[PDB]
């Protein structure tokens, strides 16, 4: 027959590339930096607390500006602060409950979310009427919404537990490109600086590198044992982080493709729910399932600083764009701000 | 990354005997709980017996009770099933599947298509 | 400037005052997830539900036993897995496991799943009301006494039926055992975890019963009652 | 099945004549673009409570 | 002496206790929002704010004049012993309360949550120490009270604070958590017969051990000062000033153990463990 000669020829193809993996191994990142000195005690405290929620965040995203911020909690709700005066500027009622995911427009003039509703909508804050209202609302997928992110105001990617990731050109409300090859729900994606790719890690614990004009794959990675939950982008474009429920934190370069460090230790056994580079990407904060978030040495690997705050799982995080601090989002419906 | 091939079995008359035997390679074996997964001819997935992370705690379906066992070997890294006294009903797959989380005791694992942690399979058949 | 710090303070006041409002009522709505295999009800219940009592097969309903407000979701359009969605209903009041009791070998995928609910991470103080749904067909199939238990269930053939059950008036012995054997092997799980942060409530409907409502609204109240003895450790 | 297995096919021989770099240098660039940026990182230089945004 | 300076050491102890548990409970809530969110957690503010009101403003200067043996602050005492009518009675009361919120929180639990809002618990509380307050100042400085500087109550200022204060508490405390007791028995008797069931008293003693602990601290430390408030201005089988003067403290004991007994929950420990290390 012809699918064991398939598969077969599948597995020849499989162990050519871990060879050509192992080639281009001939040092490690360790070795390497191992004469650099460490980045000292990272002692970081809570500067504001945004309280209001009234169920627990799954997710946020600072603005371009580094200012504003929205968060989305289980009680149907996406709220806007102004994170220097803990003022709300915006709550937006949400037709389902059950958000997971929200994201802030570079232009500032939108906010998405989406959930369990298999809908992502997109909501215009700039209306002319006077009150933030519901603008677009993308239907298509088969699976709860995980995560989404826009490129401008008209381009919006999706990711989606049907194991499928989705470009979507939010005026004709059209999937103009399908990304499909995951097994498992895809959890989280990043986007380059350039817009140009973008990489998804999913629960079957490999990560994938996108071309977002051609809708093909270009690289899947792999090392983890368990579900992805959390990738971000190192600043620079060509390297990025993951972290998974196996409690591990791993970072791949994209041009040599393979794994490059891992972060761990033997007391943290909790899922790892977010990442996200500081903004000279010397700096990893990775969000623990144990209520805190580690704040890592992206060179050495070594654990340096704690943002021990939360009372419950912490669910999301982001640095700012200035990187003058640090948002982490909790199961205990409270955003605390640091720096 | 995360691969499990099973080897064993194949034709076995009725009350024969077989044992398979299910190599992971690509985590630690020891944090994750282990599962035997099979699945009959023209039928969805069927759960056949679960072992914990370390042997400690064991369980079966209840059609394959007091028939097969199973064995966890860390050393090695692998688990067997060991069956006994075969019927002409438990020709089946059998994919080990690996609960998605280690150091937990829940998992997930008899999915109708697709689950992204289990095994290949190898096609146990008994007829006369 | 001023300026713009009085109207971001008195947009933060109207804002806060609506999520007042918003917490009242989010405050006192009763939110109950309906889990539980195919071929066994969860949608059927919805949907009776909405008949009788009122309501918004599709994901939600909402009714009102004496003055308390319920909203019990069934999630439909997903897909099989249920790792990572499960997650979004860690704050329910409590889980509707609905389990077909007529469907003798789908019953092994009943019990895994109870179990892998009961012993979630996440999950773990999350109570189920456990509804062993087609009791008539049960009926129909023990008195026909062609499909029995014992070849699902060794166990079942040295199993005796408890000294406490209450049958209803007219009940061949043969059916209270096979629907308490399921009763207990139910049971035999959720005591086996325990920890008394939640419990498994038993009750035997069919779906078209009038009184679902009622049970649910009996057993939150429980649950609720007992989150407050064990809070004050009186319990 | 057959058709996921050309498809597995086809993606793994696209992905198999991509062009690596030696780790080496892939880890030479990413210590080159940190300490590139270390003074400009207010995370990792803490910045005097003056110019900081959030404390009053 | 020997006996004086012991007397002298223990009231320091007495004093510091109060004083330090008080003020822990009291800064864990102010510090912490996530212990002020419930509405229980208020009541017990206002029970830990009245106990270090206790300690402040009542004992040291008792416990100054038994160990000097002459009042030595005169005219201050009047208000004194006003001060210390209403501080006791802003304990006592406020423990009802937290009782009677136990109640409405175990024998209907849906109705707890729509009606009692944060406004009924701020009215709770006010009437509580409004209660206090008036029943204490008001017949002081009407000089009511009076049938070193003597303190002893008239024969029926006595009888009836001490009816409104210790027993109206009492009888609430011990009807509420009778019906408390009756219905964590019968949840009891149900969890135990399905869990039999699954098989086929260490929750009931848990259930006494606690109801007992709280019930029997406030009545073994209040009421054989109330029975002799009651029966000593009447016949003054009479006892004296000695007497009189420890089951006195035992009431302000009572306002030293109040914390430890209705503020470790979990919550409460932790932020303790973390404040104090
Ligand atoms: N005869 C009978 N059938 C029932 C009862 N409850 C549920 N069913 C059957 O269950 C089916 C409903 O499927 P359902 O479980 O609601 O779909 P799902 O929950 O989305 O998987 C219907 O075809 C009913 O015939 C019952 O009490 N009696
Ligand atoms: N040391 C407390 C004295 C006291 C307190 C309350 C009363 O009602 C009373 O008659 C006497
Ligand atoms: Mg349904």
């Amino acid at each position: 027959s012809e699918l064991d000669q398939l598969r077969q020829e599948a597995e020849q193809l499989k162990n050519q590339i871990r060879d050509a993996r192992k080639a281009c191994a001939d040092a490690t990142l360790s070795q390497i930096t191992n004469n650099i000195d460490p980045v000292g005690r990272i002692q970081m405290r809570t500067r504001r607390t945004l309280r209001g929620h009234l169920a627990k965040i799954y997710a946020m995203h600072w603005g371009t500006d580094s200012r504003l911020l929205v968060s989305a909690s289980q009680d149907g709700k996406l709220i806007i602060w102004d994170s220097y005066t803990t003022n709300k500027v915006h709550a937006i009622p949400l037709r389902s409950s059950w958000v997971m995911t929200c994201a802030y427009a570079p232009s500032g003039n939108y906010v998405a979310c989406g959930g369990l509703d298999n809908i992502c909508s997109i909501y215009n804050l700039k209306t002319r009427e006077g009150n933030v209202r519901v603008s677009r609302e993308l239907a298509g997928h088969t699976g709860y919404l995980s995560c989404c992110r826009f490129l401008d105001d008209n381009q919006i990617v999706t990711s989606s537990g049907d194991t499928t990731c989705a470009l979507w050109d939010i005026e004709t409300g059209q999937q103009t490109t399908t990304f499909t090859g995951h097994t498992g729900d895809v959890m989280s994606l990043s986007l380059a600086p350039d817009t140009r790719l973008f990489v998804s890690g999913a629960c079957d614990a490999s990560a994938k590198l996108w071309d977002v004009r051609e809708g093909m794959c270009r690289q899947t990675f792999t090392g983890h044992e368990s579900d992805i939950n959390a990738i971000c982008f190192f600043p620079n474009g060509n390297a990025f982080a993951t972290g998974s429920d196996d409690a591990t934190c791993r970072l791949f370069d994209l041009r040599a493709d393979q794994e490059l460090m891992t972060y761990s230790h033997d007391n943290i056994i909790c899922g790892i729910t977010s990442v996200s580079f500081s903004k000279s990407g010397r700096l990893l904060l990775a969000g623990y399932d144990d209520f805190n978030c580690n704040v890592w040495d992206a060179l050495k690997a070594d654990r340096a600083g704690v943002l021990a705050g939360h009372d419950n799982r912490v669910s999301c995080l982001g640095v700012t764009d200035d990187g003058m601090a640090v948002a982490t989002g909790s199961w205990d419906s409270f955003l605390k701000i640091w720096n | 990354q995360v691969q499990l091939q099973e080897s064993g079995g194949g034709l076995v008359q009725p009350g024969g005997s077989l044992r398979l035997s299910c190599a992971a390679s690509g985590f630690t074996f020891s944090n994750y709980k282990m599962n035997w997964v099979r699945q009959a001819p023209g039928k969805g997935l069927e759960w056949v017996s679960d072992i914990s992370q370390s042997g400690a705690s064991i369980s079966y379906t209840g059609s394959v009770k007091g028939r097969f066992t199973i064995s966890r070997d860390n050393a090695k890294n692998t688990l067997y099933l060991q069956m006994n006294s075969l019927k002409p009903e438990d020709t089946a797959v059998y994919y080990c599947a690996r609960c998605p989380a280690p150091f937990t005791r829940d998992c997930f694992d008899v999915t109708s298509t697709t689950y992204a942690y289990r095994g290949q399979g190898t096609q146990v058949t008994v007829s006369s | 400037q001023r300026n713009e710090e009085k109207a971001q303070r008195e947009a933060n006041k109207k804002i806060e005052k609506q999520l007042q409002k918003d917490k009242q009522v989010y405050r006192a709505t009763h939110r109950l997830l309906l889990l539980g295999a195919d071929n066994s009800g969860k949608s059927t219940i919805v949907k009776q539900m909405r008949i009788l009592h009122g309501g918004s097969g599709i994901f939600e309903t909402k009714f009102q036993v004496d003055k308390v407000n319920f909203h019990m979701f069934d999630v439909g359009g997903q897909r099989d897995e249920r790792r990572k969605w499960i997650q979004c209903f860690n704050d329910v009041t409590a889980i509707i496991f609905v389990v077909d009791s007529s469907d003798y070998n789908r019953l092994q995928e009943a019990l895994n799943l109870f179990k892998s609910i009961w012993n979630n991470r996440w999950l773990r103080t999350i109570s189920v009301i456990l509804f062993l749904n087609k009791q008539d067909l049960l009926a129909e199939k023990v008195l026909a006494g062609k499909s029995k238990i014992e070849d699902y269930f060794p166990e079942f053939a040295r199993y005796t039926t408890p000294e406490d059950a209450t049958p209803e008036p007219g009940e061949d012995p043969r059916v209270t055992r096979a629907k308490y054997f399921i009763r207990d092997e139910f049971l035999r799980i959720s005591t086996a975890s325990g920890d008394g942060r939640h419990y498994c409530y038993p009750h035997f409907t069919c779906a078209v019963d009038t009184e679902n409502a009622r049970r649910i609204f009996n057993d939150c109240r429980d649950i609720i009652q007992r989150m407050h003895l064990r809070q004050y450790e009186l319990l | 099945s057959i058709a996921q297995a050309r498809k597995l096919v086809e993606q793994l021989k696209m992905e198999a004549n991509i062009d690596r770099i030696k780790v080496s240098k892939a880890a030479a660039d990413l210590m080159a673009y940190c300490e590139a940026h270390a003074k400009e990182d207010p995370l990792l230089t803490p910045v005097p409570a003056s110019e900081n945004p959030f404390r009053e | 002496f020997s006996v004086r300076i012991l007397t002298a050491c223990f009231l320091s102890l007495l004093i510091l206790s109060t004083l330090l548990g008080n003020t822990l409970v009291c800064a864990a809530v102010i510090r912490f929002r996530h212990l002020r969110s419930k509405v229980t957690n208020f009541f017990v503010i206002s029970l830990a704010v009245s106990d270090l009101l206790v300690a402040v403003l009542v004992m040291p200067w008792k416990a100054v004049a038994e160990i000097a043996g002459f009042w030595p602050f005169g005219s201050f005492c009047n208000i004194w012993v006003a001060f210390d009518i209403m501080c006791s009675t802003a304990s006592i009361l406020n423990l009802c309360v937290i009782s009677v919120d136990r109640y409405w929180a175990i024998s209907s639990p849906f109705r707890y949550e729509r009606k009692m809002t944060p406004k009924a618990a701020f009215i709770l509380i006010s009437v509580a120490w409004t209660l206090s307050v008036l029943i204490s100042f008001i017949p002081v400085q009407l000089s009511w009270h009076k049938a070193n500087c003597d303190s002893s109550l008239s024969r029926t200022y006595a009888i009836s604070s001490s009816v409104i204060s210790f027993y109206i508490p009492v009888a609430i405390m011990i009807v509420t958590y009778t019906r408390i007791y009756r219905i964590a028995q019968k949840q009891i008797r149900r969890i135990a017969a399905l869990e039999r069931a699954a098989v086929h008293f260490k929750r009931e003693t848990k259930v006494l051990k606690t109801l007992s602990v709280i019930m029997g601290v406030f009545v073994c430390c209040w009421l054989p000062f109330f029975i002799l408030n009651c029966i000593l201005p009447f016949c003054g089988f009479c006892i004296d000033s000695n007497t009189f003067d420890v089951f006195v403290w035992f009431g302000w004991a009572n306002s030293s153990l109040n914390p430890i007994i209705y503020a470790f929950n979990a919550d409460f420990r932790k932020a303790f463990s973390t404040l104090l290390g």
